[PDB]
């Protein structure tokens, strides 16, 4: 009596055929066990309910029982639902650098996330040294990246700039990156786009004391309130340690500070559910923030070195492949000449 | 509905 589902990676596709009595936790588990990501806490499976609202499946309940859209298969988006202080530090294996770059990249490019020219630019030559390797002047041939879209809609049509002009720029940056690793290029782009003010930030539309509008931000080191019309600066940061609990009451969402003689600071929020999804999101990028600040787990260890075991057979791979090349091109500079 | 989150 299976019931089929669907889960999307950033890059590639999973057909399971769950039982009705299935949990979140237990897809979940079946997710990232056949994509071989071990660094499970920062992601969730994301999915349509009734009523089209983008929900977060609770891994601790049956999937069937959770208000999904009812359809063969149920569609489930695999996300990171938080995102680490330093990536350098933090993100271990290659399957989690490339699924936090391309979740990244998707958020730049449709302007989600605010990104600079310059740096989308540099951004987009990071992702193209990715897809297609070391620039080679024989086989990137002028518009080799005409069929591309590098850069987000708002560069695109408030600089007068074409898009070959805009292509060439990309391409001079794409020169410097010859001899970098498909997967170090990922992180440098990543290092580049976790400094961006809207990297990492959940924001929700929210109105103060007085009435006024406003959005809240939530992310790996506490919360934050923006004017309606910047989303870019904080008005006010409220950082974990700065802050003494978080409640709601039905709309009414309250900050308490640590200072007990400093005064609350209170909000509304258009209904409870988002008032939910806001506590969750602080609880979650708390609990990882502490997480964080103590001695990697005997596990995580074991995942470094699995991680570290796994690089070196990769670049021994491609050693080994690269070697037999330079025979076959050699081979033909010998049967080229020996002709001429 | 109420629920209190302890940071500290």
């Amino acid at each position: 009596k299976t019931i089929s589902v669907r889960v999307t990676t950033m890059d590639a596709e999973l057909e399971f055929a769950i039982q009705p009595n299935t949990t979140g936790k237990q897809l979940f588990d079946q997710v990232v066990k056949t994509i071989g990501l071990r660094e499970v806490w920062f992601f969730g499976l994301q999915y349509q309910d009734t009523k089209g609202f983008s929900t977060w499946l609770k891994l601790n309940k049956k999937v069937t029982a959770q208000d999904v859209r009812k359809e063969s298969p149920l569609l489930f988006k695999f996300r990171a639902k938080f995102y680490p202080e330093d990536v350098s530090e933090e993100l271990i294996q290659d399957i989690t650098q490339r699924l936090f770059f391309l979740q990244v990249k998707e958020g730049i490019l449709n302007d989600d996330i605010y990104c600079p020219p310059e740096t989308a630019v540099l951004l987009a030559s990071y992702a193209v040294q990715s897809k297609y390797g070391d620039f080679n002047k024989e086989v990137h041939k002028s518009g080799y990246l005409a069929g591309d879209k590098l850069l987000p809609q708002r560069v695109l049509e408030q600089h007068k700039l074409n898009k070959d002009q805009w292509e060439e720029r990309i391409q001079v940056w794409h020169e410097e990156h010859r001899g970098m690793l498909r997967e170090d290029a990922v992180l440098e782009y990543l290092k580049i786009a976790q400094d961006l003010e809207m990297y990492g930030v959940n924001y929700f539309s929210i109105k103060n004391k007085k009435g006024s509008e406003l959005w809240l931000g939530v992310d790996a080191l506490g919360l934050n309130i923006y004017e309606q019309n910047d989303r870019l600066t904080p008005k006010i940061g409220f950082p974990w340690s700065e802050i003494r609990n978080i409640s709601f009451n039905d709309k009414k969402f309250v900050i308490k500070p640590i200072d007990k003689k400093a005064p609350d600071f209170v909000f509304y929020a258009p209904r409870l559910r988002i008032n939910k999804r806001i506590l969750a999101l602080c609880m979650g990028n708390h609990e990882l923030y502490m997480r964080r600040r103590k001695p990697d787990t005997i596990e995580v260890q074991q995942m470094k070195a699995q991680a570290r075991e796994e690089k070196h057979q990769k670049q021994m791979e491609r050693a080994m492949l690269e070697n037999e090349k330079k025979k076959r091109e050699m081979a033909e500079k010998e049967k080229e000449k020996i002709e001429r | 509905q109420k629920k209190k989150l302890v940071i500290n």
